[PDB]
């Protein structure tokens, strides 16, 4: 919203696209903890913790 | 505003230095979509005068020369030929943007 | 005056049922001229691919004479009062309609008494209409829009009775005989499938008295006592591409399966079409049209024209767009068109929904001006819905559409579906079906 | 004639749930898309691993 | 509005060479070997890059 | 009843973001299951030969 | 018929160098761009002839470099032109970026961004190349700047153990730095191809900033012989810098062998990094210093969105010309301060220099642009 994206219509576009962006952010966070083998977050789940990463 | 602001405007017009290349003010404006549309809306006489002045300026800046001082564009004789066209293009673009807002 | 009570001030269609099951409906206005028609559920979808051109051949012969008025005398009965006699046949509905004055209202019913009851089929007329229809289809295949729509029905409804054209193939036209037309008239011109509609300066009681006294002898009884069922049709996502490079420019239609008549979300789909709309090369607005497809199509000079259609039949239909353009832009048009559909599935905002609702309201009221469109709507509504929907009900159904249910319905019908493609002309740059199937979804959703 | 053409028989190629011509679609389209996209998702999972 | 696949210049180049390249429909499995040579060249670059870090 | 691929398409495979989330979570669970199963196959084919089978006589 | 326009390989050369329309009034500064390409080729060529004798091992790297100078035929010539060609490469690079800033060439945003990617790549390449001879200054500069790169909490220590390949700088770091230093100029060459490709869609800029489409000339024979003359002048400067003052720009402390227990009294990078070094130690916080170095080099990327005048070049903007030359003066002061030890009065001069640098680029130049716009009776 630099100078001219301020309006009701772009508010409606944001209210339509924040759920999709949030789901994509969930995808990115799950991929991050999957690839990097994060010790904090992967140690809560019961299944993956058999090999303890 | 009365005494020296016009005098400082004349001194700044001399100091900026596009008058000694024969250019007007509106020749020096960098193109945008608005400026290109305003140039496209110009009549043939002013368009041809502008393009000749621009290529004369490019010829002069090639040889690192300037015009003789009597051929420098005068501050009072400098006409603002483009800016009504540019203001109309800016106004209709603002109308389109505010319609796209709602 | 508010639009709602101005819509309520329209007079109501009056519907009544005879003992034959034939429906009689009339709408009264202040006009001096009336339009009376008969609508029959007898199209090309009721045919069994050996009488594939029976309806077209019958509607050719229907004005050529009866068993009481031999031939051209019938023409005099229409031409000495200035009435205009017309007929058409869709894939489901067949209409014989006539526009006349009110003072001639009894006698003209006499004509619709014996057009659909006592048609006389002389054999010289059979071969004359045979080679007339052969050169008629030889003329009609030059029109690339009719060819594209028939190709779209052929490739969308493969192996079903809804794929075949109303005219049928040329081999049946040289093969329909007198007894086959008699059998078609016996099976399909029955009593409970017929609606007698009148619009304009008519009264319902006088129309009922005339309708009783003339059409009380329409059959209602079956020949072989086997009810012709109107089965569901399988929509097939496919393509057909007729490449002819000698043609100057190409017609391409893309459709998906739509719901039909009975489903109310059809109205929602209409608003979606009203967002995209239509564009032609001879318009006036230029780049400033509200439709983004039309604006980009005139900004890049992509297409000669495009339009959007929502064709319906019994529990099925087609929903999509058709554009004619030069070859060098074809795929780009597809891309832009598909993008618009994806916006209607994902980013529908209330401004374009309000604009499409206003466009649909104005088009719906302005379409129902004139006795012939009013009579057409009455006959088609009583054949399809079984009742006439007043325009206030249409206004109430339109007003309930907002952006949320619009993009819900469009994600139901458009998103990640298998379309039917029909191309004709220089269609080399028309993309392969996997590219259109990939364009039916977004990876950003 | 443009009415003289028709699509040839695809019954050698089409799936069993879409073989019956007198049964409408949009009843099994979700199952077909789910099966094909399930194959795509499983090979994507293997490639990602 | 434009198409970023056909107007952006390097996107135009990769669209010409890899996406909208008109290829014959009937080329057999012997035509896969050019891409195999390219990806095996890339494998050689990557594995040799990691080999030269200790050689 | 709606089928298992029908529910999979209507609930997970329709959107692309839910498709990617399903792929990521399935990749996590699948690497866990596949690594445990393939490892277990490896000591079942090579019993008494690996170091883990014989680090009881000398580990104390 | 002719091969210049129809042959698919000669068509590219004709479209890029022979019948390419170029502005008729561009000054000598534009020659610097072609000079940069020439320097790249020179570096690559000389680098290859250093690689036929260099041994990437901590026991035999310093010894191999001395063997290049003392026993290889003309090996001293190749080594010292590689070093002074790196210096000339950075001189031409700095003047290229200054030409981009002054004449409003950052409005070609894709060309500007591929440029700053090229700048990042050549800074990393020169860093690892300077680590390569394995002297005292190479080892200690690498240790200092990588250990301060380690300042990020919970992430930076694993990254610095991964970069080092061990507890500190050792033979694994030297060998992987050799591999990276060899391979990075080819990504630099490909990125320069993409740089030129993104330029040629719109044409070059001119010193007046105006539309030069009214008067354009072919690249051949004018700018061909102009860039040849610039190449000859550059080779004068480079061969004077090799054959007469081979270690004036160098550092003598790199001529001892790397003793890991011999911390020098001063530790500096080469001169072309020094200004960022003086922005690094201008903040007494390690995260703040490293992030401020990142902003001090990425403010070039932020520059195209800080343009406020309705004009483009600074040729008709005297106040912004004054602010630009104050910025260049401040950059020179930052280089001198980064050369200097961390004592009085260098700490306060460096702090004010970095503050004025960020204030001039971020704040003062859009204010000067809008002041000149109001002054020219257009706003
Ligand atoms: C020293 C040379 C100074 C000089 O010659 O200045 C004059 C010239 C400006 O002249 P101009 O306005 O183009 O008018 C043409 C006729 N006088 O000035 C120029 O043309 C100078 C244009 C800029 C080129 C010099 C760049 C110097 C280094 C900049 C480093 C900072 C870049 C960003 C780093 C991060
Ligand atoms: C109103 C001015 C009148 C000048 C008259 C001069 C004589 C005129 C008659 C003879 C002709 C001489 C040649 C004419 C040259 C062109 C015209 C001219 O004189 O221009 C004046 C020049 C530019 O004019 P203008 O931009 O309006 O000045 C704003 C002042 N800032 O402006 C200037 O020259 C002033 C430049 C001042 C720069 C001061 C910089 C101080 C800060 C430097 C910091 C550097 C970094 C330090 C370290 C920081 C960290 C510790
Ligand atoms: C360095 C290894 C090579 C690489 C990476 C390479 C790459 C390619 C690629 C990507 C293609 C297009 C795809 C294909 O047709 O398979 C191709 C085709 C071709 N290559 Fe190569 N190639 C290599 C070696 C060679 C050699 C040694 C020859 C000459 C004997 C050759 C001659 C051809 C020809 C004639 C074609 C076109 C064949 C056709 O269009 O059907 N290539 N190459
Ligand atoms: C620029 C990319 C490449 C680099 C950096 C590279 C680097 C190396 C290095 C360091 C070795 C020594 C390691 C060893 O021998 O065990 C090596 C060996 C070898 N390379 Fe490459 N290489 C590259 C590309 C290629 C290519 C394209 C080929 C040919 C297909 C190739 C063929 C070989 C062979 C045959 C060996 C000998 C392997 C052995 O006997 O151990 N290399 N390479
Ligand atoms: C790796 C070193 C670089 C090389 C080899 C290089 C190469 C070139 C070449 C060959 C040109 C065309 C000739 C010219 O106009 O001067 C050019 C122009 C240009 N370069 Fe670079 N460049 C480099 C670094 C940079 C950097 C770091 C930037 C960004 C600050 C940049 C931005 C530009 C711009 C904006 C132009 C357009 C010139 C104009 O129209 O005014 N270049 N470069
Ligand atoms: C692919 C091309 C290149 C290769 C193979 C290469 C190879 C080498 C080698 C082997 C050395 C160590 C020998 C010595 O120090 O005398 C070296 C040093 C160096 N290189 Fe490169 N180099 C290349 C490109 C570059 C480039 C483009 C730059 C500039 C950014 C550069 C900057 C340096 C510097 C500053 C040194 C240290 C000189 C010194 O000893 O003081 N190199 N290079």
């Amino acid at each position: 919203m630099l100078s001219r994206f301020l309006g009701p219509r772009y508010r409606e576009l944001a209210r339509n696209w924040i759920p999709t962006a949030g789901m994509w952010g969930t995808v990115g966070a799950v991929g991050l903890v999957w690839a990097t083998d994060w010790r904090l977050i992967l140690d809560w789940v019961p299944y993956i913790n058999g090999k303890f990463k | 505003s009365s005494k020296w602001l016009d005098g400082f405007r004349k001194w700044y017009y001399n100091a900026a230095g596009f008058n000694k290349l024969g250019l007007m003010r509106d020749d020096t404006l960098h193109e945008t979509e608005d400026v290109k549309e305003a140039i496209r809306r110009l009549p043939e006489d002013l368009y041809n005068d502008r393009m000749f002045r621009i290529k004369r300026a490019l010829d002069l800046t090639m040889r690192h020369q300037i015009l003789p001082k009597d051929q420098w564009t005068k501050y009072e004789e400098d006409k603002f030929y483009l800016e009504p066209y540019l203001k109309e293009v800016i106004r209709e673009r603002k109308e389109r943007e505010e319609w796209a807002k709602k | 005056a508010t639009f709602a009570q101005a819509l309520q001030s329209v007079p109501e269609t009056q519907v009544s049922i005879l003992d034959n099951g034939l429906r009689v409906a009339s709408e009264q206005s202040s006009h001096a001229t009336c339009t009376v028609g008969v609508w029959i559920d007898a199209g090309s979808r009721y045919e069994t691919e050996k009488n594939n051109g029976a309806g077209y051949f019958l509607e050719h012969l229907a004005f050529k004479g009866t068993k009481n008025r031999p031939g051209n005398a019938l023409e005099k009965e229409v031409e000495s009062i200035g009435a205009h006699l017309n007929a058409y046949s869709t894939r489901e509905h067949t209409a014989y309609l006539i526009k006349a004055l009110s003072k001639d209202l009894p006698k003209v019913v006499e004509l619709l008494a014996d057009i659909v009851q006592n048609s006389s089929l002389e054999d010289s007329q059979i071969e004359k209409e045979r080679d007339v229809i052969l050169r008629e289809m030889q003329e009609n295949d030059a029109s690339m829009q009719n060819v594209v729509f028939d190709y779209l029905h052929a490739t969308a409804f493969q192996g079903t009775p809804l794929a075949q054209a109303v005219e049928g193939p040329s081999e049946n036209v040289r093969r329909l005989s007198r007894t086959d037309l008699t059998d078609y008239l016996n099976r399909h011109y029955k009593a409970p499938r017929m609606v007698l509609a009148a619009a304009g300066g008519v009264e319902h009681q006088q129309l009922l008295d005339l309708a009783q006294k003339h059409l009380s002898s329409v059959s209602r009884v079956y020949e072989e006592d086997a009810v012709p069922g109107l089965t569901p049709c399988r929509f097939t996502g496919s393509e057909i591409r007729h490449r002819d490079d000698a043609l100057p420019l190409a017609h391409v239609a893309i459709a998906v399966e739509g719901p039909g008549w009975a489903n109310p979300d059809n109205v929602t789909l209409q608003v979606a079409n009203a967002i995209i709309g239509h564009y032609d090369c001879t318009y006036g607005g230029g780049v400033h049209l509200s439709s983004p497809l039309a604006s980009v199509a005139v900004a890049n000079k992509l297409c000669q024209s495009f339009q959007t259609f929502n064709i319906s039949y019994s529990d099925t239909g087609l929903l999509g767009a058709h554009f004619v353009c030069d070859a060098m832009s074809i795929d780009d048009m597809v891309f832009f068109l598909q993008g618009q559909w994806m916006r209607l599935c994902t980013s529908a905002t209330e401004s374009e929904v309000t604009r499409g609702k206003n466009i649909l309201r104005n088009a719906l009221v302005s379409h129902l001006d004139g006795t012939t469109p009013v009579c057409e709507d009455i006959g088609r509504s009583l054949l399809t819905y079984g009742r006439r929907i007043p325009l206030a009900e249409w206004e109430s159904r339109i007003q309930e559409v907002d952006a949320q249910m619009l993009r819900d319905i469009c994600s139901k019908y458009f998103y990640d579906q298998c379309p039917a493609v029909a191309g004709y002309g220089p269609i080399e740059q028309l993309p392969d079906y996997n590219r259109i199937r990939s364009g039916m979804f977004w990876l950003r959703f | 004639s443009h009415t003289d053409v028709k699509v040839p028989d695809f019954s050698d190629y089409r799936r069993a749930e879409v073989l019956d011509s007198t049964k409408s679609s949009k009843e099994s389209s979700e199952a077909r898309k789910g099966f094909s996209y399930l194959v795509t998702a499983t090979t994507t999972v293997g490639v990602a691993y | 509005m434009t198409n970023m696949r056909k107007t952006h210049p390097l996107f135009k180049i990769i669209n010409h060479s890899f996406i909208d390249l008109p290829a014959p429909s009937n080329i057999s499995s012997w035509w896969n070997f050019g891409s195999l040579l390219g990806v095996c060249l890339m494998v050689q670059i990557i594995t040799g890059l990691f080999l030269a870090m200790h050689y | 009843s709606p089928t298992i691929p029908s529910r999979l398409y209507s609930l997970l495979f329709r959107r692309t973001s839910t498709f990617a989330l399903t792929i990521a979570v399935g990749a996590l669970f699948f690497e866990r299951a596949f690594d445990q199963g393939a490892d277990a196959i490896y000591e079942h084919i090579n019993e008494g030969k690996l170091w883990k089978h014989i680090k009881h006589k000398y580990e104390n | 018929t002719n091969m210049r326009k129809t042959h698919p390989l000669f068509k590219i050369i004709n479209h890029s160098f022979i019948d390419l329309p170029a502005p008729s009034n561009i000054s000598s500064w534009w020659n610097f761009g072609s000079l940069l390409g020439v320097c790249l080729m020179v570096q690559i060529i000389t680098g290859l002839f250093l690689a036929m004798h260099y041994t990437s091992d901590t026991m035999t790297a310093f010894s191999s470099v001395t063997h290049i100078c003392r026993d290889v035929n003309y090996g001293w010539l190749i080594r010292y032109m590689h070093a002074n060609g790196a210096s000339m490469f950075f001189i031409c690079l700095f003047l290229h970026v200054g030409r981009g800033l002054y004449y409003g060439s950052y409005t070609f945003m894709e060309t500007w961004n591929i440029g700053v990617l090229l700048l990042f790549a050549v800074m990393a390449t020169a860093f690892m190349g300077y680590v390569l001879p394995w002297g005292q200054m190479s080892f200690w500069g690498a240790t200092v700047i990588t250990n301060l790169l380690s300042a990020i909490p919970y992430i930076g220590t694993t990254l610095v153990e991964w970069i080092w390949g061990g507890f500190s700088v050792d033979k694994a770091t030297l060998t992987r730095f050799f591999a990276f230093h060899f391979i990075l100029p080819f990504i630099i060459a490909a990125l320069a191809i993409v740089h030129l490709l993104f330029l040629h869609e719109t044409g070059s800029n001119n010193p007046t900033g105006l539309n030069s489409d009214a008067d354009k000339i072919p690249f051949h024979p004018y700018y061909t012989i102009k860039d040849i003359l610039g190449i000859l002048i550059m080779f004068l400067i480079l061969m004077t810098l090799v054959l007469f003052f081979p270690d004036m720009l160098g550092d003598p402390d790199n001529y001892m062998p790397a003793n890991p227990l011999n911390t020098p009294p001063h530790i500096k990078p080469e001169w072309y990094f020094l200004f960022a070094y003086a922005i690094l130690r201008s903040i007494p916080n390690k995260l703040g210093g490293v992030l401020a170095l990142i902003l001090s080099i990425l403010i070039l990327a932020l520059m195209p969105f800080l343009h406020t005048s309705k004009q483009r070049s600074l040729m008709f903007r005297p106040i912004t010309q004054i602010l630009y030359w104050i910025l260049v003066a401040n950059l020179l002061i930052l280089t001198w301060i980064g050369g200097q030890p961390v004592e009085h009065p260098f700490i306060i001069i460096g702090q004010l220099a970095s503050i004025s640098y960020f204030s001039i680029i971020l704040i003062l130049m859009p204010i000067s642009g809008i002041i000149e716009d109001k002054m020219l009776k257009l706003y």
